[PDB]
């Protein structure tokens, strides 16, 4: 029932007696299979992680300057160079600089100049792979098996509720048996590579906002990056595209930082598909998973269960869902448990004929003492109808109106 | 070795511009650096880039290094700027740091300021531990520059004297202290004990006498 | 807004090691480079050495190089300054300064920390009290704090009260080791006899505290 309210939910029926059901899962969305003598089943594809992404890249965005300077020779007097010019954590422009007897060499003329600043990368950005066999699905299914109340759409436990399971699918092993103990088995065979893409693809992040780009975008960006995954202060290739000379004198080439350039790539990504980390692996968003589940060992359970006599209390207000389908809780007060509910729709109302289809096929009482709580969805016909709870007197009979 | 050569002092008076020299020889291919230290408190920056005036400076402290020479020009100097005044550098390779030796500036506005003297002879209790202590107080005077003699019975003293050196006061006066050490015995060995205060061809005498 | 607290005042004797602590707060640590700078006591600025927390990349005076162990633990945003055999000559004010974007030019300074070595040993003072003879009108009433170490020693007049003429004149570095100084206050000399003047010496490394009657 954890599908009750779903805005992009779909209403697959399946065949009767037979096994075969083709759903499609979309992230976001979620498909009620409803069947011949079977229990319907709500199917939901919740995860779509990856696994162990490995660091190919990093750009650098923020950067900063350090131990700056600049040696000067006059013209025709040798090459100048530095004491650290050698370093590669270093960047320096070597230049012409104009001279004279004013400067203090003795010729007019063009002179050398070498300025060298230490780099130091603050913020920088790191770019990872996919592989499809990293990628690894999860699909979390709960059955309509006459759950109490609506707050049953809560993982907390589970591992001892039937009913309700989550399986874990990989493109390698795909095949992931659902098991639900009360209602046998279900299998589900699922096939990846319906998501697009992960031809050559990148998962890029940058402070903690993540997201896909492409190959070549991806490698040409003006910005420093080294392809190792070192943390032990490595050398950043392409220091050029963030340090800048100006305007040399005579003994201190003016040295400018281009700033940052965190939103500058932010204006570069608006239009490139987002995504979600997981503390570890990442998160995706773009689903749409093919899927065909065989139904054979599911067993309905509640058929041996005789038709409940007591009276039933309308526990919360009927709403109808966007779809048109109907939710009702009731409440049964009676030791007579575990017994079929008899909920039906009617618009004659005397009597009794019904009119509409369930949704929660033949819907139970779990408990048997000694007041219990059940939930229900009824898929009304087009127009003004009667639904009707209970059997005989002290039944519980509302005007219902869909679209 | 490599130092920067600075004058130790510099005189000027108010109002007229004071001119500090900070002579290297790596100073025409490198940056130089003018900070200002007054008594207790940390250096501040007057110049950078031998040309430039930071903020919260004001605008009489200017600065220009040529070639072999840097210079820092005060127009307009004031008493509130008597202070240490040091340049700074970097050797040829530029990744070293140098300190000049120092210039301490002196203004000849405030006058002259005779010193005020006190002469404390030992106390009760220490001639009872067989020791003697001689205290001699000088406080307000100015400029600061005094000479401590100790004389027993008219005749010199030698040792025993410690002195220490003229401190400034809020005033802005100088002050200092000078203690002789003795005994008992050589306190009553004696009749009289002076303490020579020399300011400025100006001696101060104060005497004491077990009495 | 940038904040470079040093340690606080040390006091150690020939051959102890010692580590003073420059800790930062209100910049990129991680950016600009630490410098610190010697001064001894009547001299003037020596700078000794300079470190990029980064990678903790050092350079030495070579008037220091070998004398002097300079680290940094980026993690707290704290620089160091250590030695191993401290000498007797290494008694100074030691300053550290955050850099700028320039090689070895001083940006921001600290206040410096104060690092006394002698020979001597802790030790409490003695107090004496100094009154004059018998003018007749006014009269100087003073206090006397002998061979004592180290310092400081703060001497008030009866608990804060006397704010005129409040006089406490430096301490002396006598040959033995040991520091003395007096303290000296104005009062007219009718107050005498409506009026009890006493000192109080107090000083905290000998945890001795010693309040003395003036005649
Ligand atoms: C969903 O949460 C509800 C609580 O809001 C769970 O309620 C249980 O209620 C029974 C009877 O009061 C207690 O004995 C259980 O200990 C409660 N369990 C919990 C989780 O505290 C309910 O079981 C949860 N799962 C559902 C409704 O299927």
């Amino acid at each position: 029932i954890r599908c009750i309210g779903v805005s992009n939910r779909d209403f697959v029926e399946g065949m009767s007696g037979g096994t075969w059901v083709d759903v499609v899962l979309e992230h976001g969305g979620c498909v009620t299979v409803m069947a011949q003598d079977k229990p319907t089943v709500d199917i939901e594809l919740v995860t779509t992680t990856v696994s162990n992404m490995a660091e190919v890249r990093s750009y650098c965005y923020e950067a900063s300057i350090s131990d700056m300077a600049s040696d000067s020779r006059c013209p025709t007097q040798g090459e100048a160079y530095l004491d650290k010019q050698s370093d590669t954590q270093y960047v320096c422009k070597r230049t012409l600089v104009d001279r004279g007897w004013g400067n203090g060499c003795g010729l007019f003329g063009k002179g050398s100049l070498v300025t060298c600043a230490k780099f130091a990368c603050s913020k920088k950005m790191t770019g990872k792979s996919i592989q499809p066999e990293n990628l690894e699905y999860r699909i979390m299914l709960s059955v309509h098996g006459s759950q109490h109340s609506g707050m049953i759409v809560n993982d907390t436990g589970h591992e001892t509720d039937e009913n309700r399971a989550k399986v874990e699918i990989t493109p390698n092993s795909p095949r992931a048996e659902a098991t639900l103990g009360g209602f046998g088995s279900l299998g589900l065979d699922c096939e990846p590579r319906t998501g697009l893409d992960f031809s050559d693809l990148y998962y890029l992040t940058m402070n903690n906002k993540h997201w896909l780009v492409h190959k070549e975008w991806f490698h040409d960006i003006p910005l420093p990056w080294h392809a190792g995954a070192d943390t032990g202060t490595p050398h950043w290739n392409n220091k050029e595209a963030l340090v800048e000379f100006k305007d040399a004198h005579a003994k201190r080439q003016t040295v400018v930082v281009l700033g940052s350039q965190e939103g500058a790539v932010h204006t570069a990504l608006a239009g490139a598909l987002e995504a979600e980390m997981d503390g570890a692996k990442g998160r995706l968003s773009s689903g749409h998973l093919k899927c065909r589940l065989k139904m054979d060992k599911l067993r309905l359970k509640g058929v041996s269960y005789s038709l409940c006599t007591a009276a039933f209390t309308f526990t919360k207000i009927p709403a109808e869902t966007l779809h048109g389908t109907v939710t009702v809780e009731v409440q049964y007060a009676g030791t007579d448990g575990p017994c079929k509910v008899p909920a039906q729709m009617a618009v004659d109302m005397q009597t009794l004929t019904p009119v509409g289809r369930l949704i929660t096929a033949n819907p139970v009482i779990t408990e048997s003492t000694e007041n219990s709580k059940m939930m229900l969805e009824l898929d009304p016909p087009f127009g003004d109808s009667y639904i009707v709870i209970g059997v005989g007197e002290k039944k519980i009979t509302h005007h219902w109106h869909r679209s | 070795s490599y130092e920067l050569t600075q004058p130790p002092s510099v005189s000027v008076s108010p109002g007229q511009t004071a001119r500090i020299t900070c002579s290297g020889d790596a100073l025409p291919k490198k940056y130089a650096y003018w900070f200002q230290q007054k008594p207790g408190q940390s250096p501040v920056l007057i110049i950078y880039e031998d040309s430039k005036r930071p903020s919260g400076i004001p605008e009489r402290f200017s600065g220009s290094s040529s070639g072999t020479v840097a210079t820092l020009t005060i127009s307009g100097a004031q008493v509130e700027d008597e202070a240490d005044y040091y340049c700074y550098s970097t050797d040829s390779s530029g990744y070293h740091g140098l300190f000049g030796g120092g210039t301490r500036l002196t203004v000849l506005g405030q006058p002259k300021a005779a010193p005020s003297v006190t002469l404390f002879p030992p106390s009760s209790e220490e001639l009872q531990a067989n020791k003697a202590t001689l205290v001699c107080l000088i406080s307000d005077f100015y400029p600061g520059a005094v000479e401590v003699a100790w004389k027993a019975d008219g005749s010199a003293v030698n040792a025993g004297v410690e002195t220490t050196k003229p401190s400034k006061q809020s005033n802005n006066k100088y002050a200092a202290s000078s203690y002789l050490s003795l005994t008992s015995d050589q306190w009553k060995s004696h009749k009289s004990y002076s303490c020579q205060v020399t300011h400025e061809g100006s001696t101060v005498e104060k005497t004491v006498a077990p009495a | 807004e940038v904040q470079l607290v040093q340690s606080g005042a040390e006091v150690k004797r020939p051959g102890e090691s010692l580590k003073i602590s420059c800790k930062t707060s209100g910049y990129s640590f991680t950016s600009y480079w630490i410098s610190w700078v010697r001064q001894m006591p009547g001299k003037g600025l020596e700078w000794m050495g300079a470190i990029d927390p980064s990678d903790s990349d050092t350079r030495y005076s070579p008037s220091f190089q070998g004398q002097v162990t300079i680290s940094a633990d980026k993690s707290i945003s704290t620089a160091y300054l250590q030695w191993s055999s401290l000498k007797a000559s290494d008694s100074a004010t030691y300053y550290c300064a955050k850099e700028g974007i320039a090689a070895r030019s001083l940006d921001v300074w600290g206040r410096g920390v104060l690092v006394t070595v002698s020979s001597a040993s802790t030790k409490g003072p003695s107090v004496f009290p100094l009154a004059p003879s018998s003018s007749e009108s006014t009269a100087a009433l003073g206090c006397l704090v002998k061979d004592y170490f180290p310092e400081p020693v703060t001497v008030s007049w009866n608990s804060g009260s006397l704010t005129s003429g409040v006089h406490t004149f430096p301490a002396v570095l006598q040959s033995s080791g040991l520091y003395s100084l007096s303290s000296v206050v104005t009062v007219p000399s009718s107050s005498l006899g409506t009026q009890t003047y006493v000192c109080n010496v107090n000083h905290k490394p000998s945890n001795t505290k010693v309040d003395k009657r003036v005649e």
